């Protein structure tokens, strides 16, 4: 069983497939991937040139079938847009400026499915694992945000088991999804039913020929699918928000338990300030805590003195960094807090 | 939330005498007045060791003088906010209502080294209208995560609701 | 060739810029909020101040028949200028048009003139007068700050077309952001009655609002375009260069000072020769808290001496190596306790930091250049 | 193209000649609405649209009618209301502008629905532009404070006016 | 092979893109309305500066516009964070006095601070049939492009705002498929105390590539990047397997390294 279909997934920030009503400078979009636009998607990524299109490769791959599912409807955005502004405009030339306003789609995904010949799909998918040129979503400022060959090819017999084949991957936890998916496909006469319902209505996106362009009428009907039923929601992968690293804590650590004896036997079991018989050791410069702990930055200390250092940081600020021993800095307020040590604090506690 | 309750009970186990030195050092740093250093490092060290959780050093020491400043029975159901937004209700609605409101709102935009004096005109407000009661183990677990936008949203939403009713 | 001025400026409690409500102007940068004073605030403080005031060439007036009329002294024509003022496209509402114009104050004698005689006619003159102000752009003030004019199409005389009335502007400056958090406060204020009556109550009660904060301030100045736009005097040039450096160093802007006179100087000057514009704003991208073991400006000074020794090793270019000077009263506050090498030369007065710059800039001395 | 002074815009004029048409001899009840839009500025062809309207009937009054005809100046008084005390020389809120072809776009779904007045209404419709505000509201005022949430609460009940 | 730069850039706060009314252009995306910068507003920024066309069959009709199909590709630069726009209330003085202290003119304009997520493409094939198998012109345009567009900034009100800003994160990858890395972003970043927004930025960004390396790239073909922040501000996913392949302190190097793997020519 050859797979017979191929599926393109069109999501971007910012898409804009054009509808048919613009014809001046009002360029509007239609709310569905046309067929000729993803045709010349195709196109660019097989690297076949606008005037060499319209001879085989837009017959040919005009008698697929072709289907589009609504993942997220998105919002139509305009903007506008200035023309030739300090600058002279062809037709010679005129000092003018030209205003246009353009319309996008912003925050939308479609799933298209295009059945066909094995072969047919088997040389576009690999022309599009590797596509020729930059491939944008209708606009050259709309690249896609998605990878487009991501959903793998197979064989069905609908276009409705087509849709319902990949499931709906879903964002952040929180998000909620749509509950009906519309589809938008093409209709199929099947020779026994030669004549459309009412409800099919007239796209304007078979197209002919890109350097003078030519599109013919179509009949498309639309179509709706439930979720869960239809399509299964799929997962998010493994992400979060960047959050910096809080590091961790642990001093049963085997391995820090031997650390601090290295330390104690380095600096010869003595202090560094009062140069007493040391009792513990100060984990100066915090980074690195747990698993990649270094007995460099560490300094061996008695009781009082570890007590003062740590008086001495938990008041003022406090960061990864800490206050280290040996600087000729900060030995005044050490002692003065030895002497406030000795003469106020009292061991009945 | 254990660690914070163990917290806020050992607050209440104290005696005049420890409270007195905290009261002293109201506005101060850490690293003077050794007494007070040693009492409250009775109070948070032994959270640490069996609690895997434990409030911030600086949030507990801002409790720890509040507590000591303003004593309340420390009761479930007794939020900040909530208090705040039922005694203002019951003020004039031109004049009073916007100036105590500002200093309200002027909480929700520092840092926890800096809330000590727009928390303690708060608990001076509270005290002139003779409340009896402050849920200190909610306001502890609110300040922890204070940079979580949510976080200010429900302060702001409880407060709001309250108000309203 | 860009002349480029970083400034930090710590202030007492005060409100030199609010919006209509009152308050302190803020902002958001970073994410984080903090104080602002707008551009054309320090702009105007610079320009109308006493040590510009021997530059000062230009009005930027609404009332332009008044000034016709006080430099006619005597004879009556303040209709006449107002109906030749209406015939170039610029209405009249009440002795004030409807649109403010910029124009040096040395060619007022020549509106006069044209203003004063009858033996033109009146259309005429119009087209005549707007050819007295599309060329009145040889003002100090003009030259720095820029302007631009665009006049009626509704009121027009048909034969008074205008020539190019623009000037580009040759001094960029930024919006004063706080290098730390916003921190705004309220003052409760009353005013009491000087008449003893039955109680005990006064004239008026209401608020206040200041906020104290350190502000950066960013400067640029091209030195092409400033001679261009006087065209070609550099003396004149140099001498507008220096006495704004001297009128931005020394002065503050003007707003609630009576009540709160917040007339601090800078902590520190940088200032760069370049040929391409950079900013250090993003240094305060995290804002700067307080340790006890420092303060507010030197922490500040350490966080922009970081920032520019991050710039110039990470946009290092032996095409264009940039010059600079750090400038602090008597050295108090170095450029970080840290590298000592971004500072190019250490100077510790503010006029030899003058000095310094006109030399550089033309190899002038000031007091050649101060007339 | 513009969205000048007096004129916002919100695309699909589809609104405005179904006062005129629907009053004088046009009406055959059941059908399907064609209405070709051409639209030009003195010798100069801006835009052309088409759109399709189903209607089956149910005569109703001109009050929403007229109301509905004049939809094009009540969506310039929404954008155009600032929170300051600056005159009728100003331009308002400009983000809601942004959002006004989307919400009127949604809206144009249901023109048949609207223009018979049978299961949509002004006030039916101004809940499409509900969802869409609470969104802009996060960025006009995007502190956490108690004044800052009032001032969103009231920003989401900026509904258009019908007024002719 | 395809080239592609993403860029993060903080602003100060100005209005660097206008409209019909003045407001700052906004977009849509993650929920959430943030700031945008138009494409042609970057492209026309870049193609016209002075400096970059005193630096370098035209090299830029080769590598921008006037069939010539472009093979350069800017996107719209989203924003990394929920827009912020605010009101700036101005008053014009008058030095002339008069019956009373009236202003001359009363407003309102609009500005913004925005740190944005830029997206560039360059299509090496296309580069090199522009000028007919040249290869040294089309290195030396592309290093001339990234010198360029590291060092240039929109002129929308500038004479009052002052925005120059330099970029603090530019990632530079050679893969053959296309996608943008605006999908990092789709959760608004949100400040806090241990960070700022470019360092939660490239962040979300490193976790993102991180995601995506576990993901679709399998080892069919590696994935060549590099990354550079100034004097190693900022590192993209500190070790995490060597998330990038190079950490750089200086644009001269990313330059020099981006044109060593393209062709060897320095
Ligand atoms: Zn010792």
């Amino acid at each position: 069983a050859p797979p017979n279909t191929l599926f393109l997934r069109l999501e971007g920030a910012l898409q804009s497939w054009g509808s048919n009503e613009a014809k001046f400078a009002l360029r509007r979009t239609a709310d569905a991937p046309t067929k000729s636009g993803v045709l010349g998607l195709l196109c660019a990524a097989m690297g076949i040139g606008r005037a060499e299109a319209a001879d085989s490769w837009l017959p040919k791959l005009a008698n697929l079938r072709m289907g589009v599912r609504i993942d997220r409807p998105g919002i139509r955005w305009w903007d506008f847009h200035t023309v030739g502004a300090g600058q002279r405009m062809r037709m010679k030339t005129r000092a003018e400026t030209l205003l246009s306003r353009r319309e996008y789609l912003a925050d939308a995904s479609f799933l298209v499915a295009l059945q066909g010949e094995p072969e047919l799909v088997a040389k576009l998918s690999a022309a599009l694992a590797k596509p020729v040129w930059a491939i944008y979503l209708g606009r050259k400022s709309c690249p896609p945000s998605r990878p487009v060959c991501e959903h793998p090819p197979g064989f069905y017999n609908t276009l409705e088991e087509a849709l319902s084949a990949v499931p709906l991957q879903k964002r952040w936890h929180n998000e909620p999804l749509p509950q009906i998916l519309p589809c938008v496909m093409d209709w199929i006469p099947g020779y026994d039913g030669e004549h459309a319902p009412d409800d099919a209505e007239i796209h304007y996106d078979l197209p002919v020929s890109f350097q003078p362009p030519r599109h013919l009428p179509r009949f498309v009907i639309r179509r709706e699918l439930v979720v869960g039923e239809d399509v299964q929601v799929s997962r998010e992968t493994g992400t979060s928000v960047w959050r910096p690293k809080g590091t961790r804590a642990d001093y049963n650590n085997s391995e820090y338990k031997k650390v601090r004896a290295e330390r104690l036997v380095m600096d010869h079991a003595a202090c560094m300030v009062c140069k007493a018989p040391a009792t513990t050791v100060q984990h100066v410069n915090y980074r690195r805590a747990g698993g990649k702990e270094i007995p460099e930055d560490l300094r061996a200390l008695c009781r009082l003195c570890h007590d003062a250092c740590t008086m001495l940081e938990y008041g003022s600020g406090m960061t990864t960094n800490r206050i280290d021993p040996c600087d000729p800095i900060w030995r005044e307020r050490i002692l003065a807090k030895r002497k406030e040590i000795v003469e106020f604090r009292s061991r009945g506690q | 939330n254990r660690g914070t309750v163990d917290f806020i009970a050992s607050l209440e186990n104290l005696k005049e005498g420890d409270l007195g030195i905290l009261r002293k050092l109201r506005g101060a740093r850490l690293d003077e007045k050794l007494p007070g250093f040693d009492l409250f490092s009775a109070l948070w060290w032994p959270l640490r060791q069996k609690n895997q959780r434990a409030p911030k050093r600086e949030v507990a020491w801002l409790i720890a003088k509040l507590f000591a400043e303003f004593r309340f029975e420390q009761r479930e159901g007794a939020t900040l906010p909530i208090l705040m937004g039922g005694i203002c209700r019951k003020l004039e609605p031109k004049k009073e209502l916007p100036r105590v409101l500002a200093r309200f709102d002027q909480l929700a935009s520092l840092d926890i080294m800096q809330m000590e004096e727009p928390l303690s005109v708060i608990m001076g407000i509270l005290r002139k209208h003779q409340q009896v009661c402050l849920d200190w183990v909610g306001l502890t677990d609110v300040l922890s995560f204070w940079e979580q936008e949510p976080v200010k949203r429900e302060w702001s939403d409880s407060f709001i609701k309250a108000y309203k009713i | 060739m860009l002349i480029e001025i970083h400034m930090i400026q710590n202030h007492s409690p005060a409100n030199l810029n609010r919006d209509d409500l009152g308050a302190p102007k803020t902002c958001y940068f970073g994410g984080v909020l903090r104080s602002r004073i707008s551009s054309q605030c320090i702009k105007r403080s610079i320009r109308t101040s006493n040590d510009f005031k021997a530059l000062l060439g230009g009005v930027r007036t609404r009332r332009l028949a008044d000034l016709i009329q006080q430099e006619a002294g005597e004879t009556e024509c303040w209709k006449k200028a107002q109906e030749i003022l209406n015939k170039c496209g610029f209405k009249n509402k009440d002795d004030n048009t409807k649109m403010l114009v910029f124009m040096s104050k040395d060619k007022i004698k020549d509106l006069a003139r044209i203003v004063l005689d009858n033996s033109l006619g009146l259309t005429e003159a119009a087209q005549q007068v707007a050819n007295v102000i599309a060329q009145a752009t040889l003002a100090p003030d003009i030259a720095l700050c820029g302007r631009m004019l665009e006049p009626n199409d509704k009121d027009k005389d048909k034969k008074v077309k205008w020539s190019n009335t623009t000037v580009e502007a040759a001094l960029q400056v930024a919006h004063a952001i706080s290098t730390h958090i916003a921190r705004p406060e309220i003052d409760y204020f009353v005013a009491a009655d000087d008449v003893p009556g039955e109680d005990a109550g006064a004239g008026h009660i209401g608020e206040s609002m200041f906020a104290s904060a350190c502000f950066y301030k960013y400067f640029s100045i091209d030195w092409e375009q400033l001679v261009k736009n006087l065209k070609g005097d550099t003396n004149l040039a140099a001498h507008t260069v220096g006495a704004f450096l001297l009128a931005a160093a020394k002065t503050n802007p003007s707003g609630k000072q009576n009540s709160f006179a917040a007339h601090n100087y800078p902590d520190g000057i940088l200032v760069e020769f370049k040929n391409s514009p950079i900013s250090y704003a993003n240094a305060f991208v995290r804002p700067v808290s307080v340790v006890k073991e420092s303060d507010l400006v030197e922490q500040s000074i350490g966080q922009l001496s970081n920032y520019v020794n991050d710039i110039r090793l990470g946009y290092y270019d032996e095409q264009s190596p940039v010059i600079g000077f750090w400038f602090s009263p008597n050295n108090r506050y170095p450029l970080g306790y840290k590298h000592s090498k971004l500072a190019s030369r250490n100077i510790g007065n503010l006029n030899e930091l003058v000095g310094a710059v006109l030399d550089y800039i033309g190899g002038f001395k000031w007091e050649e250049v101060q007339k | 193209l513009m969205s000048n002074d007096r004129y916002t815009f919100a695309d699909r004029d589809w609104y405005s000649p179904l006062f005129s048409y629907l009053h004088a001899e046009g009406n055959s009840r059941q059908g399907k609405l064609w209405l070709v839009g051409f639209a030009s500025d003195k010798a100069k062809s801006i835009d052309i649209w088409d759109k399709i309207i189903e209607l089956e009937g149910t005569d109703t009054n001109d009050e929403l009618l007229a109301q509905l005809a004049n939809r094009a100046t009540a969506l310039n008084a929404m954008r155009k209301k600032p929170l300051r005390g600056d005159f009728k020389k100003s331009v308002g809120t400009p983000q809601i502008a942004d959002i006004i072809p989307h919400a009127e776009n949604r809206i144009a779904i249901n023109a048949g629905k609207m223009t018979e007045n049978r299961g949509y209404s002004w006030q039916d419709a101004d809940t499409e532009y509900g969802e869409l505000l609470t969104k802009v509201a996060y960025s006009l005022e995007p502190a956490q404070t108690v004044d800052a949430r009032l001032k969103r609460g009231n920003f989401i009940s900026r509904k258009p006016w019908p007024i002719i």
